[PDB]
RNA sequence: ACCUCCGAGGCUAAGACUUCACCAGUCAAAGCGAAGAUCCAAUAACUUGACCAACGGAACAAGUUACCCUAGGGCAAUCCUAUUCUAGAGUCCAUAUCAACAAUAGGGUUUACUGGAUCAGGACAUCCCGAUGGUGCAGCCGCUAUUAAAGGUUCGUUUGUUCAACGAUUAAAGUCCUCGUGAUCUGAGUUCAGACCGGAGUAAUCCAGGUCGGUUUCUAUCUACUUUAUUCCUCCCUGUACGAAAGGACA
RNA sequence: AUCUUAGUUCAACUUUAAAUUUGCCCACAGAACCAAAUCCCCUUGUAAAUUUAACUGUUAGUCCAAAGAGGAACAGCUCUUUGG
């Protein structure tokens, strides 16, 4: 139990989270070829997107508030200097 | 009992509803602001209430307070409270009535 | 400035048990007024006529108005103690009144000493009447009084202790203050209850 | 002289007064 | 009596010692707070559970993102005390519509695409 | 809050407030006109009142049950004591004794506006016996102090909130916990019906009063258990030491 | 509130069905002359809230942190308040 060594070295505390041993399919055909993946390998790669998602959705919002305050700044004190002539 | 402000700023008050119910003038009337029999304040013209700091200056037929401005120093003033509605609504509109 | 067992006038309103007044630092008559030596109370304590009577009968025994004297900076007893006597079970009523006391708090001189004296005298017979009083105290003069002062200005300056009570306590660090009292947050964790804990930076 | 909640208690503790070792001891130098 | 807890904001100011202690920077600061929690909402206020159930942090540890804005710092500034706050890191940029189902997000905080 | 201190018994109409319900209660622009509940009785009426003050109000009902029956519930302000400053005394001197106030300690105070027999287990804060220190005991004994709980710690007259007094003794007649112990036995009670005396009451009846009389039954299922030398007196040793004379030791 | 505190009725809380759209958190502004905090809302995180139809049930709880009143500032003491 090392979960501070590993956290020390980039790896998950657990070594049931993210790593080789959780995530590699557990087994495939004798043939060759790959078996069906894991329920909770698909579990994980949906909270992953809808994690991601969330990021990208949220980050992108944010920006465009900054450039929506742009935008009034300038509609705001450019638009005094139509009324500084005439 | 209950006396205290029953609507407070930025607050949509319609006529007649009470905006301060006091015992003493905690809360004086301003603009728009009536008073009752009991002191409560009510909203004569529908709006948005607000509050501001003012100069007072007492009816001389009242004689508890013209006298005791009459005891302040050079440049002393009786600053108090108020409490007014900026009335929101205009008072109406013009509209075709007959095309004759 | 004698004293007497109870007010000449006492309060008509029956005051309640104001307790409020005694567990904090002293802020009125901390400092000293053109003396040399004195008692110093490192504790919150309720003085009745009695202490202040045996106070002043120990002090008296070693004066000599040509070189040194006292005065007393506390007043006189004006607070009542509710009787309540004997033979009456919980609740039933407001007792009598009591002879009045008066509240001292911690970092307060109860009476101090002036003139051009010998330093141990007072650790003659001053020491005795402070371990006298009902509250922690000591005797104290000037010189000891900055050097300890400026020792605890030093200790709470050159403290390696990363962590403190002023900031576990006014950050809110640990959920802590479900645990506190507002006073805490002033007081600074060094008067829990009535008490005094000095080494506590 | 009460006794604190423990929390207190645990707060009391961990806060306690560090005080600066000396970079050398008295005895065996001035 | 028990009260909220105002928190002076004399707290929340960074020093020059302070910047060089965890991986910041005064200038261009971060976009989202990567949050956890790590600790009971039970035996707390309610005015803290409510605020749990809101960040949405009502599971253990199970990483949250927000936004880096005041509206939601505040709420984090009644709840600090259960929770830990990690600033994410996006060294890779944000990913594309596609990579989105090929992320993962490593315990220094770091979003980054295909493991 | 029976905590802290005092008094009272013009009409119409948008909008609102409220005594944490309801019932009641409260303010009010504009407009039109003038400047403490319900039910009951008397009533043409326009409406009207007392009580409801136990003031959300039975229309009109008190004292009392010791003959009662049923359903049920059941870390002390003021203080006691020991250790700290000696400070006050003691024919001189605080420490040979009290040791005042205070402080530090362990312990309770309920009424006004449960013993005895039987058997006893235990602590020591020791009454005796044992060991030791100082003494102002020059000595047995006295005084205090330390240590010691293996053993012991009487019989009677009067009486029973349980103690106290008194007689005779004894080496001593210890202070407390487990009424300790009522499926081992007994008595008083305090509270069982009878009766009398004194107090309170119109009476019934009451009385934290005084007298006389008065019934608690048990075959042992389970645990547990049923074979673990002190003191005193007498005499030698004698009246040495000790002792200022006088008295009078240990082993 | 109740000839009422061993109970009942109303409210508050709970439940179901149904309608609708804002509900909670919340900075800045704002609330008197004579310390903790509280109230109020733009945003923001959220997904709940109000209204209607229909019923029952609980109700004057214990302990802990804190601020007070009563009994010392104690008697593990009666009571009010914020929280758990
Ligand atoms: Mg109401
Ligand atoms: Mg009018
Ligand atoms: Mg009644
Ligand atoms: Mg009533
Ligand atoms: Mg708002
Ligand atoms: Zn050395």
């Amino acid at each position: 139990a090392g979960g501070q060594w590993r956290l020390q070295q980039g790896l998950a505390a657990n070594p049931s989270g993210y790593g080789p041993l959780t995530e590699l399919p557990d087994w495939s055909y004798a043939d060759g070829r790959p078996a069906p993946p894991m329920k909770g390998q698909l579990r994980r790669k949906a909270e992953r997107e809808t994690f991601a998602r969330r990021v990208v959705l949220l980050s992108q919002e944010m920006d465009a508030g900054l450039q929506a305050w742009q935008l009034r700044q300038q509609k705001l004190q450019e638009e005094q200097r139509k009324q500084e002539n005439a | 009992r209950r006396q205290g402000i029953k609507k407070m700023e930025g607050h949509y008050v319609h006529a007649g509803n009470i905006i301060a119910t006091q015992r003493h003038f905690r809360w004086h009337p301003g603009a728009h602001v009536g008073v009752g029999k009991n002191k409560c304040l009510y909203a004569l013209e529908e709006g948005i209430v607000r509050y501001t700091k003012e100069v007072y200056v007492p009816h001389p037929r009242n004689t508890e307070a013209v006298d005791l401005i009459t005891r302040l120093p050079k440049g002393a003033v009786l600053y108090k409270t108020f409490v007014h509605v900026v009335p929101a609504k205009p008072e109406g509109t013009f509209k075709l009535v007959a095309m004759l | 400035r004698f004293i007497e067992r109870a007010p000449l006038v006492p309060k008509v309103r029956r005051e309640p048990k104001n307790l409020s007044d005694i567990r904090g630092p002293s802020t009125e008559a901390t400092e000293f007024t053109e003396g040399n030596f004195a008692i110093l109370a490192l504790g919150g304590g309720y003085l009745h006529w009695g202490h202040f009577e045996m106070m002043r009968l120990t002090i008296n025994r070693s004066m000599d108005p040509k070189n040194m004297f006292a005065i007393w900076r506390v007043p006189a007893p004006f607070k009542p103690i509710t009787r309540k006597s004997v033979g009456h079970r919980m609740g039933g009523g407001k007792g009598a009144i009591d002879h009045y006391v008066t509240p001292v708090k911690a970092g307060r001189l109860v009476v101090e000493m002036g003139g051009r004296c010998e330093f141990e005298e007072v650790q003659g017979f001053l020491d005795q009447v402070a371990h006298k009083l009902p509250f922690a105290a000591k005797a104290v003069s000037r010189g000891t009084l900055e050097k300890m002062r400026k020792d605890q200005e030093e200790r709470e300056r050159n403290n390696q202790n990363p962590w403190t009570f002023e900031r576990i306590a006014t950050a809110n660090m640990l959920g802590i203050r479900k645990v506190l009292s507002p006073y805490d947050l002033t007081h600074k964790g060094k008067y829990w209850g009535k008490f005094y804990m000095p080494k506590r930076v | 002289r009460r006794v604190m909640h423990f929390q207190r208690q645990k707060l009391m503790a961990v806060t306690e007064y560090i005080p600066p070792k000396p970079a050398i001891h008295p005895s065996c130098l001035p | 009596k028990f009260t909220r807890s105002r928190i002076p904001e004399k707290v929340f100011q960074a020093s020059p010692e302070d910047h060089e202690k965890y991986g910041g920077d005064p200038q261009n600061p971060h976009k989202l707070h990567i949050v956890t929690r790590i600790k009971s909402t039970r035996r707390r206020p309610y005015w803290e559970k409510d605020i749990i159930k809101m960040l949405g942090l009502e599971k253990a540890h199970t990483p949250q993102v927000h936004k880096n804005i005041p509206s939601v710092n505040a709420k984090l500034k009644v709840v600090k005390h259960l929770i830990r706050i990690k600033p994410l890191k996006l060294p890779q940029g944000l990913p594309a519509e596609e990579n989105m189902s090929n992320t993962c997000l490593k315990s220094t905080g770091e979003l980054v695409v295909q493991w």
